[PDB]
């Protein structure tokens, strides 16, 4: 029997245990950054039809840079 | 040798992010404290098409952060967070959290669950940590 | 007193006060009547009421509000308020038909649960009869040897 | 790649207003956003070379 | 643009910085705060 | 002030809405312009809508928000106390008493009406949970409203 | 006399509730079953076995 692909990956995703306990609301302001990241990695995965109907490749990939803290 | 191995790691990352075998639904997020040193090829719209900046909090963001942190926290009626917010400094979110946290511990040691303006003023000084003794001829 | 509060039976507050009011007539708290901060007498009354609620919820399915009040030694409206507070706190489950005062502790009966209970009764019956036939086989299979 | 990013960002701006449009305003703003050149502003290091 | 060893040391710092979550308190000891990375000194 | 209004109306980001309203209030106070009491009212409204009425009195007793004291802040104080006590009757009493301030001003009247409806919904749920069959008269007596209004609200909720 | 040593390995993936992909260190990787008295929840990738 063939096992599921990438079994023995050696790289583990986030199980229910890790699941960082942080909200979108437990972050002061940062409306611009939240919107940009959400459009990058949340809206395409939640409502993809919205992007497709406009005819766009969702902006996969995003860099976050700034002074520490 | 070792720096070439690091360069090969970088090249493999570039090639996997955007190469011959195009990916789908593999959105990638990466964070760094210094965006200038990064390779110019791993900054190319198609691999990193956002380049979001996270500047130090402005006055308004300072106010929002202070509200969000001072929530879930008993607070004295005589406190004026407006003064701390307006006082122009370079305080970041982490050090704002530290201000609130050490004000809390100062109050605990002072045997009190409701922090006063003296307690904050102490915390604000101890977080600003204004460096001094700068050899004065530079000015 | 401790025996009554550990036994599974309703104890009327009127009888308990005509029995064990000696407290402060002895000990240092729950005063029969005293300074305000130590007239916890009302807290003890509430504890008696709560114990009665627990016993009734354990040993009833449909208790009329009139009977519940006259058994708990509180007005109908007072008992209604106490039961509503308990329900909101989630300590007790009880659905109150105030149109006819038909307080009911019967949780909604899923057909799955009803048939599962029936099947469990059947399984227990079959196991019991099997064990009884084994024991009776031994019984007759020894005595008839005599 | 920068041109493709320009198109993507113009589409993103259109999406921002739950729209299906694209216009010169959105395209120009997308160009400005995508080609964010980090220059030098002391003006002395800049004017060293006449 | 330090040397290869310097960049390796910076990478080791960077790993420590990121890994540095529950009931694991930490004490540092040093004779110099000048060299310390601003991020590593972050509150 | 306009940005605060938009944030309050659209995305329910009342924290940012209050931030912008406070910025507008500081600007108008510095100018000494009459259009600062409106910003103060909107800041208090944001504080109430944040489900933290306790801070409204603290903000009113502020360093800058004293020259404008009067009926304008008294109305918000009354609304805050009514919300904190969850008294729908007292809420409506304050609304009718300060109709001049709380009502006739759309940007605040609409939000206060929505808050009233939400509080009525929550109170109805709380008072109806400990039951399985109730008299609308009994519920109305418990909640301190009128039979017709409670009936219409219940019908809307059920629908 | 009546004891025998086991084989030390490390889980690699919690497959179907009974199947665990375990890599025997310095050896191959099997799919194995879990005996009765054990905490499947306790068993997580990287745990020794």
């Amino acid at each position: 029997d063939v096992l599921p692909p990438e079994a023995d990956s050696s790289i583990m995703m986030l199980t229910s245990d890790q699941k960082p306990d942080v909200m979108y609301a437990d972050i002061g302001g940062m409306d611009i950054q939240k919107q940009e990241v959400r459009e990058a990695v949340e809206l395409p995965l939640t409502h993809f039809e919205l992007y497709k109907q406009i005819g766009i490749d969702p902006p996969r990939g995003v860099l976050m840079y700034g002074p520490p803290g | 040798g070792a720096d070439r191995e690091v360069q090969r790691i970088l090249l493999e990352l570039l090639n996997q992010m955007d190469g011959f075998d195009q990916n789908v639904n593999v959105k990638v997020i990466m964070a760094t404290n210094r965006a200038d040193t990064l390779d110019p090829a791993l900054l190319r719209p198609g691999r990193l098409d956002r380049k979001i900046e996270f500047p130090l909090p402005d006055r308004r963001q300072k106010r929002l952060i202070f509200s969000t942190i001072t929530s879930k926290m008993n607070l004295s009626e005589e406190v004026d967070l407006e003064d701390y917010v307006a006082r122009p400094d370079k305080i970041s979110g982490a050090d704002i959290n530290s201000i609130c946290q050490e004000s809390g511990m100062l109050a605990v040691r002072e045997n009190r669950y409701i922090v006063l303006a003296k307690d904050f003023e102490k915390a604000y000084k101890t977080v600003i940590k204004k460096d001094e003794q700068e050899h004065e001829f530079y000015k | 007193l401790l025996k009554l509060f550990t036994t599974m039976e309703l104890m009327r507050w009127s009888t308990l006060v005509e029995d064990y009011g000696m407290e402060l007539r002895p000990a240092t708290d729950v005063f029969g009547s005293t300074e305000e901060g130590e007239k916890r007498w009302k807290d003890l009354k509430n504890r008696v009421v709560e114990h009665n609620i627990r016993i009734m919820a354990k040993y009833y399915t449909r208790i009329t509000m009139k009977r519940m009040a006259q058994l708990l030694d509180l007005s109908v409206d007072e008992s209604e308020a106490f039961l509503s507070n308990l329900v909101v706190n989630k300590t007790i489950f009880a659905k109150v038909d105030r149109l006819a005062g038909i307080i009911n502790f019967q949780r909604p009966k899923d057909p799955n649960n009803l048939l599962n209970d029936w099947s469990q009764k059947l399984n227990s019956l079959m196991s019991l009869v099997n064990k009884t036939t084994h024991l009776i086989a031994k019984e007759e299979m020894i005595h008839n040897l005599q | 790649a920068e041109v493709k990013g320009v198109c993507t960002e113009a589409g993103m701006y259109a999406l921002r207003e739950r729209r299906v449009h694209v216009t010169q305003e959105d395209f120009e703003m997308a160009v400005a956003k995508v080609m964010q050149k980090d220059s030098e502003k002391n003006m002395s290091i800049k004017k060293l070379w006449k | 643009e330090g040397t290869s060893a310097d960049r390796e040391i910076q990478r080791t710092l960077m790993e420590l910085l990121n890994q540095m979550l529950h009931r694991v308190k930490m004490i540092m000891a040093t004779n110099r705060p000048d060299t310390l990375d601003p991020a590593l000194l972050r509150p | 002030m306009q940005s605060g209004i938009i944030h309050a109306a659209e995305e329910k980001d009342w924290k940012t809405a209050y931030s912008y309203f406070y910025e507008a209030f500081e600007g108008y106070d510095s100018i000494d312009s009459p259009k600062a009491i409106t910003s103060l009212k909107y800041m208090l409204l944001c504080k109430i809508m944040l489900n933290t009425p306790e801070d409204v009195q603290a903000l009113v007793s502020g360093k800058l928000a004293l020259r404008y004291a009067g009926r304008q802040t008294e109305a918000l104080k009354c609304v805050a106390q009514a919300s904190k006590n969850r008294s729908l009757a007292d809420f409506e009493k304050a609304l009718t008493d300060y109709r001049a301030e709380l009502r006739d001003d759309p940007i605040i009247s609409t939000h206060l009406a929505k808050l009233y409806d939400n509080l009525l919904e929550q109170n109805l749920i709380r008072v109806i949970e400990p039951f399985s069959r109730v008299q609308i008269e009994h519920i109305s007596s418990l909640i301190k409203l009128s039979k017709a209004d409670v009936e219409r609200k219940l019908s809307q909720m059920i629908l | 006399l009546q004891s025998v040593g086991q084989i030390v390995g490390e889980v690699l993936k919690q497959l179907t509730e009974e199947k665990f992909i375990v890599k025997a260190t310095n050896g191959p990787r099997y799919v194995v079953g879990c005996r009765r008295q054990l905490d499947k929840s306790k068993l997580k990738p990287g745990t020794r076995v």
